[PDB]
């Protein structure tokens, strides 16, 4: 056989190609399509490891699916990508870039060329960015009651709106204690700093966020205190223990004495540190690494509590509550370095385990999330939900900016578009136009998902929509008629709905660009 | 369909088959665990891949036994498995009541009603029922009278009547024993020993400790009547140097002393462990025991014997805490300056050898603040069995001791729920009063299967009960010597507050999401390979 | 929990092979995407830019061929909806003979808008209804469409005018040519009566030369040899018998029972005398050429070059019944000698060689006849096939004018107004109905958009320019072909028509095709056989 | 639903006897005597054609079959519907379809 490359390599090119990228594309969209809106329905997602995903989340859905065409692939990263960088939108972006090519199907069918199409798209693109920052409202962030509303508005949609006030408060306090500046840079890091803990069993009612954190660890020795009132903390990095060197240290003995010398300057070393420590008069010492016998011994002896063996990252979330600072040789503690501002050093039995809370702090800069509830599943879930309801609120502290949902900024958008293309007179025009109508999805959605005439709501919403103080109307996603967003309260991020605007766009120019599919090859 | 298009080898269940699935595996585990609940419940056995065999009427236990590969199955054993971590009963009631939420569920969604209004139903129905459950419940000073009544309540239906009627008072004072007024209990303070020698009725509380341990060395005692009790955590035995060291002689003399010398280290403790003991027991009248956590070569061991102590090694570190409580000592990781008040007294020690395995006794303590349950049976899966039901019965009378109100049983509660929820149906604004309804017959599942498994007519008894509670307003339950109704106050059979308000708020929640589920799809890899 | 169950009910009880969908995404919009790629396989073919296919079936013969009816014959189509819209091709290609690629474009425009519309929020049942409405205003409005009439079907000139077009789509190249023969044939074929029968008209298909050799034969050409010696005939006599040419012999067995060596010697020479006197019978009548449609025994034939008698044998019995409808003679059973009218007569009958073949011709002077042939000569048989595939459009477009003699304009003219007089009527008529009466106007505009896109030009700015001739007030002007950019001219002052029957019926089965396919909700397919 | 809750299913069969009797002297009390004529036998014939099939063919064979069998039938006398031949064509619309007061033979 003499071929030119090597079997496998498989060319398709063309229309088949379009055709068929625009297909999967559509059916990825039709995946999800149920899971918007305040109406939507459980999933109940196999995982590969025997688990699994009760969840309504669009990029939960598409995360937990695997697919082979390449076209879908690339749906699947835009959905990871809306999740990443706003946390909301995983599947209004997916349902919109599936309309945006649906009906670019129809433009290349008809001999447009796939660069006249795109370019169209990408007009359109700025000016339904100009729409939505023209239709936009400031908040005073500092109206809690304002921040509450945003966060039902984007929490409604998920399972957890049965404890929406619950669940609002929980993400409010958490969002606005992992507020944190220095030198000048503002920093909501509430990935590192807010920390869910999911314990199945009790009731949902009583999670809170503490004023504080919470780790699953006990006392090294019984008899070190479990109730401390108000605890002077030291975090190490450093093992208390008795290590080897770096180098080959290797010894030689040969008088009598030496051995036990040698044995005695070990414990006399684990003396020394620990005396190091007791000289800052802490009351608990937390270690990410080991703690020998010895140094429980001696911290006993000046009645401190030890935890043996934390994670970095809790040790750094403990850092940020308490306000201490961590360190890796007990020689170079100071007083700056002890953490003072926790109120309440606890370890209580939760079931048949043993919880470490460093609550009750005093302007922490960090938190823990408890949730209690039925099931791993049910606390999975809640937990996404409050993930999407902090990253909202982070949103919104960052860019104060609101847009109304329901589709009514979807329909605002639409008829800025339509009435913008009146004075364009070449040949995109008509793609322009489509994507407009292609905006129109999202409140056709919510309609299917309430289970209302599509037609006729979408017929008089686009109406209400023609008239010239009207750009706030939208449509309920639990009775089905037709509301103003100013008197129902669903009111998106700005930056939300121009993220999944833009990522629309450009996955639909993506696979637009795309053609002439090859394959087999192997790296 | 859609998923099927892009992974060929795809799994799906929608819409009308997502429901059936799920109601058809709840309706499944219903059907096997309707047969466990209350004391004429059947006693399943389950046999390992192994041959391994169990006997066991717990719901959670025969959960996880049977051979079950569906996922509601996982889903709801994962919510048994959270009741019972947390509260330690009520998971054979959990399965019936989510199971018999959704066939209540399917009874109206097969006609057409969209099951997001019977969750409505649901939750206001919930709501109402935990009103009424906080209305019920009986805040009593728990007396060990009550505590007996609770934990009979949980033994009877784990476990056989005698060994109920024993593991009973074995519980109550454990209980009673290792508690400390306005202290949250500590159960890892009730050590739990299993022998396996002796009738399951000869299972006791021995108010002091059991190792699982004995002494190492032939020549030590084995039984000390007044005993010091050292509680250490220090190594015995010959430990290296951390840093790599080496013995370097150039003679056969220099070998032995240096084989001499490198165990003066640890004769040193041995030396100050000795001379406590002299120092507190100056002639033989009293005894001295050593329980290390840590290791004891034989060269300490005979240096121990010796002066006449009784040295135990590799202790748990749970033992530590449990002697320190029941002894009253203080556990030690140096012997830097140890002092006669690191000492705990045992007014007894000793050793008690079966096969191949020895024990250690530790008893006539002062007032143990930790106790231990001597678990004795002819067989290991009665062994088993009874662990299982002390574990029941400890959290049971923890959590009457805990909430210092209690709840009234025999599906007493369920049935004056069902009948409040019945008449607060017509406040509910819809369709939802169809949920409430069906929420209401969920709940009357309790006694149902309660009549069901003492063998009478399901209506009849119901009917009959429900009719005297409404005539009364008592509540009343299944007698189930007579299936007529009974006063479960008057006759002592209580439930825990906590369980009941857990069963609701769990089993609601696990009912709305199942009911709530539209797809079931396997669309992922399918293993992790 | 890695594992999907069949739901309870169907999903069980379902065969192993067997496949079943319901719903709009299962099944309808599965449908509708099946007819879309039905209708983008035969789309590149529809009209005179049209391009060939050549299509290998499971038998691995060869058709090179633009006809839309015979790459679905050729093509294994196998989704139902699909082989549903192929049956409506067929029935028209049955009804009428051309337009089947009208249908095909049509039913796949009609699915696709009906797919567009559920999307937006019509149901099933309401788009049908519109479909429907529209269906008969379409058929309401064609008769006010039809331009021009034939007004004459004896002619040569107008018939050849009026079969171009039909001819046109296929074989663009040449179909004046083509034309004029069929015309020819046609006429000479048609009788006083308006009866007419496509079955009279024959294709002889020899392997030579070209195209422009082919040529018109009032008579038959049959590809055979004499069995005699005589070769041509001036002035035939022709005399057919349904019977083998030899001594007729009875059903039930017959034996020749000789006793006596006189019968013996003497039963040969009496069959072979019997024989010639038969043969002398026959021969006398005046008969100079036999047609047998049975086999010849050497005797006759013997006797028949004896007496001069050009003998012919034709094995098939349409054959044997053609000729005998050519010549005007009586296919008798026995063989005796005809009267004067079971006798047939041609103008001439002789042996030729056409090419390679040779040929046996029954050919009269006279310019009519009950039978006309076509000879087609050409390079390859595929060509030849594929031209005896446009006679047979132009023979049964001829057929269509005998049966109505209207006529409305080609080239997208008469879809182009019928669009825009159902848009104007949607336009008025309210409620749901009125979405899909504009779909079913729009979806008119799929057959000037494919023939644009097959000329090589802009389908949009053609359709535009169409959409304004016709509304400025032109009916009659199409595309125009014969142009690099996108134009348009007058179809009837070019003489671009298409039958008023043809678009009649092409129209309405293609609407019940979609309407059916629309109507279809559940698919329960069977295992593969 | 009743014999999940314990009931047995001879007494679920037991109370589906009794209703079937109550029932069928109900149905004996409500049936409609009528006499029938072409406009009653029109309707019955309706209300079966339009589920079976499409609204107007519906209307074309409800005439059809009422005609032929106020043809075929002889006063008191049971109808054979084997004297009603049943022929496909299958050439033209559905609508087409009609009585031949006759016969066709194939
Ligand atoms: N109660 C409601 N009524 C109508 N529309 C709502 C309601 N709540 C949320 N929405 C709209 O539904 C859209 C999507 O909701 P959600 O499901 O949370 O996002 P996604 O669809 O991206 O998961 C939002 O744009 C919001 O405007
Ligand atoms: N002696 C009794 N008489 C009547 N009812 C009882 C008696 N003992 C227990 N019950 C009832 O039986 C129910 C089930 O008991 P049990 O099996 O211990 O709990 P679970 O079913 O959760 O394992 C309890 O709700 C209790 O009220
Ligand atoms: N010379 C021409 N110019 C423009 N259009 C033409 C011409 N000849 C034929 N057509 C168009 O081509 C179509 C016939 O295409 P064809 O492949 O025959 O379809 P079908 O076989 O289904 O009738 C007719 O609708 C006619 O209007
Ligand atoms: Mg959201
Ligand atoms: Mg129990
Ligand atoms: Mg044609
Ligand atoms: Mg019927």
């Amino acid at each position: 056989p003499v071929l030119v490359l090597s079997q496998n390599t498989k060319r398709e090119s063309g229309r088949k190609v379009q055709s068929g990228n625009i297909n999967a594309a559509k059916t990825i969209a039709d995946i999800i399509r149920t899971c918007l809106g305040p109406k939507s329905m459980m999933k109940m997602l196999l995982d590969p490891m025997g688990g699994i995903v009760m969840t309504n989340d669009g990029n939960a859905i598409l995360r937990e699916i695997q697919v082979q065409h390449p076209a879908a692939k690339s749906m699947i990263e835009i959905s990871r990508t809306q999740d990443e960088e706003v946390g909301d939108g995983t599947t209004s972006v997916i349902i919109l870039a599936g309309e945006m090519l649906s009906v670019a199907e129809h433009f290349l069918e008809q001999q447009m060329h796939p660069t006249v199409v795109i370019s169209a798209y990408r007009k359109a693109l700025d000016d339904m960015i100009s729409t939505l920052k023209k239709i936009s409202i400031p908040v005073d962030i500092s109206d809690s009651d304002m921040m509450l509303n945003i966060i039902n508005s984007s929490i409604t949609t998920k399972a957890i709106s049965r404890w929406s006030s619950l669940a609002c408060n929980i993400a409010l306090d958490a969002v606005k204690m992992v507020q944190f500046e220095e030198n000048g840079r503002k920093e909501i890091d509430i990935k590192k700093y807010a920390r869910v803990e999911k314990i199945p069993g009790g009731i949902i009612e009583d999670s809170c966020v503490l004023r504080g954190v919470m780790i699953n660890k006990d006392v090294t020795h019984p008899r070190m205190r479990r109730y401390i009132k108000n605890p002077r903390i030291v975090l190490l990095d450093s093992s208390l223990e008795y290590k080897k060197g770096e180098s080959q240290t290797d010894i030689e003995i040969t008088r009598e004495e030496d051995f036990t010398r040698i044995l005695q300057m070990e414990e006399e070393y684990i003396q020394q540190l620990c005396e190091d420590i007791i000289q800052l008069k802490p009351d608990v010492v937390i270690t990410e690494k080991g703690i020998s016998d010895l140094a429980q011994h001696y911290l006993m002896r000046a009645n401190i509590t030890a935890i043996r063996r934390v994670r970095k990252t809790d040790n750094n979330r403990i850092a940020r509550a308490c306000g201490a600072r961590i360190v890796s040789r007990p020689e170079e503690l100071r007083e700056d370095d002890v953490g003072t501002g926790a109120g309440l050093l606890e370890i209580k039995k939760i079931g048949d385990e043993y919880f470490t809370f460093i609550t009750d702090c005093k302007d922490p800069k960090a938190c823990t999330i408890l949730l209690r509830g039925a099931s791993k599943e049910i606390l999975s879930e809640v937990e996404r939900n409050l993930q999407d309801a902090m990253q909202v609120c982070r949103n919104v502290l960052l860019d104060p900016q609101l847009v109304p949902g329901g589709g009514a900024s979807e329909m605002a958008v639409a008829h800025a578009l339509t009435e913008k293309s009146k004075a364009m007179t070449g040949v995109e025009q008509w793609p322009y136009r489509a994507v407009a109508q292609a905006l129109e999805v999202i409140p056709r959605t919510l309609i299917q998902n309430c289970g209302a005439s599509t037609i006729r709501l979408l017929t008089s919403l686009r109406a209400k929509h023609t008239q010239e103080n009207c750009e706030t109307w939208g449509v309920n996603g639990e009775t089905g008629t037709l509301v103003d967003m100013k008197e129902l309260g669903i009111w998106e991020p700005l930056a939300v709905k121009l993220q999944t605007y833009k990522t629309a766009v450009e996955t639909a120019v993506l696979l637009l660009r795309i053609d002439d599919i090859v394959s087999g090859h192997k790296k | 369909a859609a998923v099927k298009t892009l992974n060929p080898k795809a799994e799906v269940a929608r819409a009308q088959a997502a429901l059936a699935v799920n109601i058809s595996a709840a309706r499944g585990l219903q059907d096997v665990l309707r047969t466990n609940l209350g004391p004429k419940g059947t006693m399943k056995m389950l046999v390992s891949g192994a041959g391994d065999i169990k006997l066991t009427k717990d719901g959670n236990v025969l959960l996880h036994e049977m051979q079950i590969q569906h996922p509601t199955a996982s889903l709801i054993a994962k919510v048994a498995t959270a009741q019972d971590d947390i509260t330690g009963d009520g998971t054979t009631s959990n399965v019936l009541i989510i199971g018999e939420l959704l066939k209540q569920a399917d009874l109206y969604i097969s006609e057409g009603l969209h099951p997001r209004i019977i969750t409505e139903g649901f939750e206001a129905a919930k709501e109402k029922a935990l009103q009424f459950l906080e209305e019920v419940k009986v805040s009593r000073e728990m007396d060990r009278e009550t505590l007996i009544d609770v934990a009979r309540t949980s033994l009877r239906t784990k476990v056989h009547a005698e060994l109920a009627d024993v593991l009973t008072e074995a519980v109550v004072d454990s209980i009673l024993a290792i508690k400390k007024q306005d202290e949250p209990i500590d159960l890892f303070m009730i050590e739990i020993m299993e022998m396996k020698h002796k009738s399951e009725t000869d299972t006791s509380l021995i108010r002091g400790l059991v190792l699982d341990h004995g002494a190492r060395h032939p020549d030590m005692k084995k039984r000390v009547e007044d005993a010091y009790i050292l509680t250490c955590n220090v190594s015995l035995e010959y430990e290296k140097t951390e840093v790599n060291s080496g013995f370097f002689y150039k003679s056969a003399e220099e070998r032995e002393k240096l084989v001499k010398a490198e165990r003066k280290f640890i004769e040193d403790r041995v030396k100050k462990i000795i001379e406590l003991k002299r120092k507190v027991c100056g002639d033989s009248d009293k005894g001295f025991v050593v329980i290390n956590q840590k290791g004891i070569d034989p060269f300490s061991l005979d240096a121990l014997s010796k002066e006449g102590i009784v040295a135990l090694r590799r202790a748990k570190r749970r033992n530590m805490e449990r002697l320190t409580l029941a002894c009253g000592g203080v556990a030690l990781n140096s012997f830097d300056d140890l002092s006669p008040d690191c000492l705990g007294h045992a007014g007894l020690v000793y050793e008690y050898t079966l096969g191949e395995e020895k024990f250690t006794f530790i008893e006539k303590c002062n007032n143990p603040r930790s106790v231990t349950l001597l678990i004795k049976g002819p067989n290991k899966h009665t062994l088993t069995q009874i662990k299982d039901a002390v574990r029941d019965g400890l959290r049971a009378v923890k959590n009457a001791i805990d909430d210092g109100c209690v709840v009234p049983g025999a599906g007493a509660v369920e049935v004056a729920m069902a009948e409040a929820l019945i008449k607060h149906k017509p406040s509910v604004k819809g369709r939802a009063q169809l949920g409430v309804q069906a929420f209401a017959d969920a709940l009357l599942i309790i006694p149902k299967v309660l009549a069901q498994n003492s063998g009478f007519d399901l209506q009849e008894t119901l009917v009959k009960i429900q009719a005297e509670h409404s005539e009364s307003g008592q509540l009343v339950g299944v007698d189930l010597n007579t299936g007529e109704p009974m006063v479960a106050a008057e006759v002592g059979v209580w439930d825990n507050y906590c369980v009941k308000k857990q069963l609701l708020h769990s089993c609601t929640v696990i009912a709305t999401n199942i009911l709530l589920v539209d797809e079931i799809m396997r669309a992922g890899m399918s293993s992790l390979k | 929990a890695l594992h999907v169950p069949k739901a309870p009910g169907f999903a069980q009880m379902l065969k192993e092979g067997a496949k079943h969908f319901s719903g709009l995404e299962e099944a309808v919009y599965r449908n509708i995407q099946a007819c879309k790629e039905l209708a983008q396989t035969t789309r590149t073919a529809y009209g005179p830019n049209g391009m060939n296919k050549m299509v290998i079936n499971h038998l691995e013969k060869l058709f090179v061929t633009n006809d839309a009816a015979t790459i679905l014959r050729e093509l294994e189509v196998q989704h139902p909806a699909a082989k549903m819209i192929v049956m409506a091709s067929h029935m028209q290609e049955q009804e009428v003979g051309d337009g089947t690629n009208f249908v095909l474009v049509f039913a796949g425009a009609l699915l696709e808008l009906a797919e567009e519309l559920l999307r937006i929020g019509l149901s099933v049942s309401e788009v049908i209804e519109g479909y429907e409405i529209a269906c008969r205003k379409a058929h309401e409005i064609l008769p006010n469409l039809v331009c021009c009439s034939a007004k004459n079907l004896r002619d040569i000139d107008e018939v050849s005018s009026l079969l171009r077009t039909s001819i046109m789509s296929k074989q663009y190249g040449n179909e004046v040519f083509l034309a004029k023969l069929i015309a020819q044939a046609c006429v000479s074929i048609f009788p006083d009566s308006g009866h007419f029968n496509v079955d009279n008209i024959r294709v002889c298909k020899i392997l030579g030369s070209g195209i422009s050799s082919s040529s018109v034969l009032h008579g038959m050409v049959f590809k055979k040899e004499t069995e005699g010696d005589v070769t041509s005939v001036k002035d035939a006599k022709i005399a057919v018998y349904s019977c083998p040419f030899d001594g007729m012999i009875t059903e039930t067995k017959g034996t020749v029972l000789i006793k006596t060596a006189e019968e013996l010697m003497n039963f040969s020479k009496g069959e072979e005398n019997l024989m010639d006197a038969q043969v002398k019978a026959i021969a006398d009548t005046g008969a100079n050429v036999v047609v047998t449609g049975g086999k010849v025994a050497d005797m006759a034939l013997h006797y028949a070059n004896k007496y001069n008698i050009m003998l012919v044998r034709l094995n098939s019995k349409w054959d044997l019944r053609r000729l005998c409808k050519t010549v005007g003679a009586t296919a008798l059973p026995r063989l005796t000698p005809p009267v004067l009218e079971e006798m047939g007569h041609c103008d001439s009958v002789y042996l030729s060689e056409v090419g390679d073949t040779q040929v046996v011709v029954f050919k009269h002077e006279k310019e009519d006849g009950a039978i006309s042939t076509i000879v087609l000569r050409g390079s390859t048989d595929n060509l030849m096939d594929d031209i005896e595939r446009a006679v047979d459009d132009g023979v049964n477009t001829f057929k269509v004018l005998t049966r109505d003699k209207r006529l409305v304009p080609g080239g997208g003219a008469t879809e182009i107004e019928l669009a825009k007089q159902i848009t104007s009527y949607g336009e008025t008529c309210p409620g749901l109905e009125q979405y899909a009466i504009k779909k079913f106007a729009e979806a008119f505009e799929a057959i000037p958009r494919a023939l644009a896109e097959n000329s090589g030009v802009k389908a949009n700015e053609v359709i535009s320019k169409l959409y304004a001739v016709h509304q400025e007030g032109n009916k009659n002007v199409g595309l125009d072909i014969e142009a690099e950019v996108p134009a348009v001219k007058d179809m009837l002052e070019a003489g671009i028509l298409d039958t008023y029957l043809g678009k009649y019926w092409a129209i309405k089965l293609a609407t019940n095709a979609a309407v059916t396919v629309l109507r279809v909700d559940q698919i329960i397919m069977a295992k593969p056989a």
